RNA sequence: GUAGGGGAGCGUUCAGUCCGCGGAGAAGCCAUACCGGAAGGAGUGGUGGAGCCGACUGAAGUGCGGAUGCCGGCAUGAGUAACGAUAAAAGAAGUGAGAAUCUUCUUCGCCGUAAGGACAAGGGUUCCUGGGGAAGGGUCGUCCGCCCAGGGAAAGUCGG
RNA sequence: GCGAGAGCUAACUUCCGUAGCCGAGAGGGAAACAACCCAGACCAUCAGCUAAGGUCCCUAAAUGAUCGCUCAGUGGUUAA
RNA sequence: AAAGGUGAAAAGAACCCCGGGAGGGGAGUGAAAGAGAACCUGAAACCGUGGACUUACAAGCAGUCAUGGCACCUUAUGCG
């Protein structure tokens, strides 16, 4: 224990099987669709389903998924063939407001959103 | 003007009762008989180019 | 209804200039990848063309020359390919479908002689 | 000297906001609405005490005679009877006696007929 | 008990004074089943990382849901309508981390008193070469009229 | 409501007199319902007696007692 | 017009992992990265992931009073 301040130093705080693509120029709502088929499974499948799934959000999710893997494995010395998407999700980063002209003088703002795709891989096992 | 227009903001809920139908169906991948990588039934294996023999270039 | 029997997505001449354009490429290169559907359009048309070529008389050449405006390609179908299919009951052209595409999600495919 | 509202308002708000719990949607997440819901809330709260008193005696009277009539009496009668016997004077718990102790309840039943006709 | 009058108080900042508190940790934030007749107050834990409670008195830009209020942020409509002339496009080949969308070739189609060419005005470097790949380009882009660097413009008689 | 005019002794009509309530009045009753009826809410209570209204079931309480009336469903939309 | 704030001091992240990059994970500096340069605090609306209790004969200002079921019990097992 000690007290907060000593803890901060006795510990460093880490993130097992975790990666995160911050600021992917896509709509969270759009990416979620893909991140959703991949939630909770054989990180192999995830690799596989992405290769085929038609949505263009797939690349980024791909990249984050193979980065979270290249961590669980390296910085975490994990056993890859027991790895599975423990958790994944999409949060919205800033928003690229941009102005668009409209009929008869009026104007409009197109919201070009963006997303933080983060995915957490973890060794499975039954027991 | 913009003639029809909505009477009220829709619940975060209502707005979701809606989307209860937009969930992608994951492809039904098969495993290629040769290089064993997964493929799409009735198409050529993008990894070996086979479809019994090798159709597409390496 | 609409129980007809054919395809367009262009006017009346475009749909004819395409089928002619693909007919020619297919014959000039033995194989071409194309949108899945377009190959479907192409297939029968081309087979017919190989069968018209498959006569050797000037008439049959002159007819083919109506849908193959490239002198070199007509000679090929006329003298190299039509003669070769002599013994098969007009039935050769096959379509293989490949993966979906990126720019528009459209699944491409192969139509080969 | 200037004198913001700082922290003074957030709090006033959290107070109400936190009163609303299983308050459905907006009503439990938006100040204005949540708050407003609590005015009607006043109306019910206050008036419901002066009122569950009304509701409860009803539950009591209902049972008191589904036992009363279980012998051949009925609340109306039965009650005036125990009444006829200043002796008897429960009324409060009477139902319960009629719900749990049948042995007893009978007693009081017949006790009234025996002070009735 | 509405307009209205009268009474007692809660809270916010600033100021004077008292008691103090704080890096083993202030203010602010966050959670809570305690306390007070209310306004409100406290305890404990988490966050935080430096100033700060309580009490008496004094001064106030002192308390908010309303004003088609003001500024800002984020929602709904909804992944909907649109992607800006119905002059079409096809294949091959090349480059590339990735291309329907770039480059090359070969065809197709559209303009041809023009959708060709030369100036003016107006704009300025937009020109050329090599790079680039955020944002702009209603979609891709390895490309661009976009970003970076370098280069380019030459008059005794053309205009002044 | 009662007393008058105005008005077709029309109007949730209009203008005065006068009482009451709403307005500034919650509670029970009248299906629902400002003002009609009974009643004026200092706070608490799983306690009690009543008002007006009610006591087949939907809701609390006699499908009570005695002597009658109408067969119409009168009851639960008017007259010569 | 709007626009402030790394840390005491740059000691501003050598080297390795996935990525074209952006981004991130380790390592290392630092009291602290539960300060990393879209860097003091970081409320609320608003989006999302996981968990608990629920929901597919139902007419709903969205609560309130009452009871039962389920879960949990740091001002809190006897009341919640
Ligand atoms: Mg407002
Ligand atoms: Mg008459």
């Amino acid at each position: 224990f000690r007290n907060k301040k000593q803890r901060k130093q006795q510990v460093k705080l880490r993130k097992p099987g975790f990666a995160v693509a911050k600021y992917v120029r896509m709509s969270p709502r759009k990416v979620r669709l893909v991140v959703d088929v991949i939630r909770g499974k054989s990180v192999q499948d995830a690799e596989d389903l992405l290769r085929f799934i038609p949505r263009s959000a797939s690349e980024p999710v791909a990249k984050v998924l193979n980065s979270a893997k290249a961590n669980a494995l390296h910085n975490d010395e994990m056993l890859e063939d027991r790895l599975f998407v423990k958790e994944a999700y999409v949060d919205a980063g800033p928003t690229l407001k941009r102005l668009i002209p409209r009929a008869r003088g009026s104007a409009n703002i197109i919201k070009k959103r963006t997303s933080h795709i983060t995915i957490i891989v973890a060794e499975k096992g039954n027991k | 003007a913009k003639h029809p227009v909505p009477k009220k903001k829709t619940s975060k809920s209502k707005r979701d009762m809606r989307r209860s139908h937009h969930a992608l169906t994951a492809p039904n991948l098969t495993e290629c008989p040769q290089c064993h990588g997964k493929k799409l039934s009735h198409h050529i294996c993008p990894n070996c180019g086979y479809y019994d023999g090798r159709q597409v270039l390496a | 209804h609409g129980k007809a029997g054919r395809k367009l997505n262009r006017n009346s001449s475009a749909r004819v200039a395409l089928a002619r354009a693909q007919a020619t490429a297919l014959l000039r290169e033995g194989r071409i990848q194309t949108t899945l559907t377009k190959a479907k359009e192409l297939r029968p048309f081309v087979e017919q063309l190989i069968t018209t070529a498959k006569g050797g008389d000037l008439h049959s050449r002159r007819l083919v020359a109506q849908d193959i405006h490239d002198k070199d390609v007509v000679r090929k179908v006329m003298d190299e390919v039509a003669p070769k299919y002599a013994e098969r009951p007009g039935g050769y052209t096959r379509i293989l479908r490949v993966g979906t595409r990126r720019g528009d999600g459209v699944t491409m495919a192969l139509i080969e002689l | 000297p200037r004198a913001k509202t700082g922290i003074v308002r957030r709090r006033r708000h959290k107070k109400v906001l936190k009163r609303a719990k299983g308050f459905w949607g907006s009503r439990s997440k938006q100040y204005r609405n949540a708050f407003q819901t609590l005015l009607n809330a006043a109306t019910y709260e206050y008036r419901d005490r002066r009122n569950k008193k009304r509701d409860f005696r009803r539950l009591w009277i209902q049972r008191i005679n589904a036992g009363a009539r279980l012998h051949g009496m009925n609340y109306s009668t039965f009650i005036n009877g125990l009444k006829r016997a200043n002796i008897d004077l429960n009324r409060k718990v009477l139902a319960d006696i009629a719900a749990r102790e049948p042995e007893a309840f009978k007693a009081l039943v017949d006790a009234s007929r025996n002070a009735r006709q």
